């Protein structure tokens, strides 16, 4: 159980420590300054978005009679924005042409 | 800059209902360029929203004033 | 009770090839009155943010927009 | 040009609503409508074709209210068939529990 409770830290503090630097990127582009407080929301706010990215790729798997995630699953997760799952389905025929 | 495959790996497995759930490789990936646009988009709307205010700082208020709509436009 | 057959029909005319099984409409019918359920919760709301005791096509739209987005699969 | 009834449709939006309702709102609800059948028809495909059937199965149905923040932990399928469907229509869903 405690193992766990690392693993949680390390992560958080993870995806806080990215979000911080994509953050930054858009702060010079915008030309404005974040607050540690809004970073610390936008860092957050990505975990728990990853809950959900979670048990919605299981599901999507699973439904397949499958363990493992493919980029279809990613996919089908990414349908219900037109303009996000054009951008994806980019990102994955950039990755599929090896 | 990015997100960590691993660290995005781990995070999938972190949520996941079924002990034997695994995620492949592109997918590691593709997760990681979804993950960053969900970060670069929520700044960005929240960046917009108080250069809207005619504020140079842009403050957590700003991030919750985006929130909701980000979840919707989003997924 | 429900227009089941009418059901299939809308369907089969968005998608032909499309086929459904069992009850499985019943289930699609259950979605289609859980969605006009929303659509009044939102809606409602809508209003009483209005200042409004009567739901107006406003008020209806803006509620569209954001329950026909919580139903994208 | 297949639809379910107008007139049914008012008539289930302001049974939920309980509130007067402008006859042109109900319009906008009814165009609404269009747009949720046409919208799960073409996810529906999608399920299916993923699990590698030709046909809308069932679990693609409960995967989608699933998909759609209907069916969670704290409120499952069978409520909501409980709560929202004609005794009729349950029967077939629920032969007992």
């Amino acid at each position: 159980g405690e193992q766990r409770e690392l693993l949680i830290q390390r992560l958080r503090a993870a995806v806080h420590y990215t979000t911080g630097a994509l953050a930054q990127d858009v702060a010079e582009d915008k030309g404005v300054l974040f607050s540690k407080q809004t970073v610390a929301a936008i860092s957050e706010i990505t975990f728990r978005q990853a809950e959900n990215f979670a048990r919605d790729l299981e599901m999507f798997a699973r439904h397949a009679k499958r363990s493992t995630i493919t980029s279809e699953d990613v996919k089908l997760l990414a349908r219900r924005s037109n303009s996000l799952l054009k951008y994806i389905t980019q990102k994955s025929d950039e990755l599929a042409s090896s | 800059g990015g997100f960590r495959k691993e660290t995005v790996e781990r995070l999938l497995r972190l949520h996941f209902r079924d002990g034997r759930t695994r995620v492949n490789g592109d997918a590691l990936l593709l997760m990681a360029e979804l993950l960053k646009v969900f970060v670069r988009e929520a700044a960005a709307r929240a960046a917009r929203q108080a250069q809207a205010e005619d504020l140079e700082k842009v403050d957590i208020e700003h991030v919750e004033k985006v929130l909701p709509q980000l979840l919707l436009d989003f997924v | 009770t429900v227009p089941r057959g009418t059901l299939r029909k809308i369907i089969k005319k968005h998608k032909p090839h499309l086929r459904l099984a069992a009850n499985t409409d019943l289930l699609v019918h259950l979605s289609f009155l859980l969605f006009l359920h929303r659509l009044a919760e939102e809606a409602r709301t809508n209003a009483f943010e209005n200042k409004s005791k009567i739901i107006k096509p406003e008020h209806t739209i803006a509620a569209a927009k954001v329950i026909l987005k919580k139903s994208r699969g | 040009e297949p639809e379910i009834a107008s007139s049914l449709i008012k008539q289930i939006f302001s049974h939920y609503v309980k509130t007067p309702v402008t006859r042109d709102a109900y319009k906008i609800v009814e165009k609404a409508s269009e747009r949720y059948f046409k919208q799960i028809s073409s996810d529906l495909e999608a399920y299916s074709q993923h699990a590698g059937r030709k046909t809308v199965e069932m679990a693609d149905v409960e995967l989608l209210m699933r998909r759609q923040g209907l069916v969670t932990d704290k409120m499952p399928l069978h409520v909501l068939v409980e709560r929202h469907l004609p005794l009729e229509y349950r029967k077939l869903l629920i032969p007992i529990a």
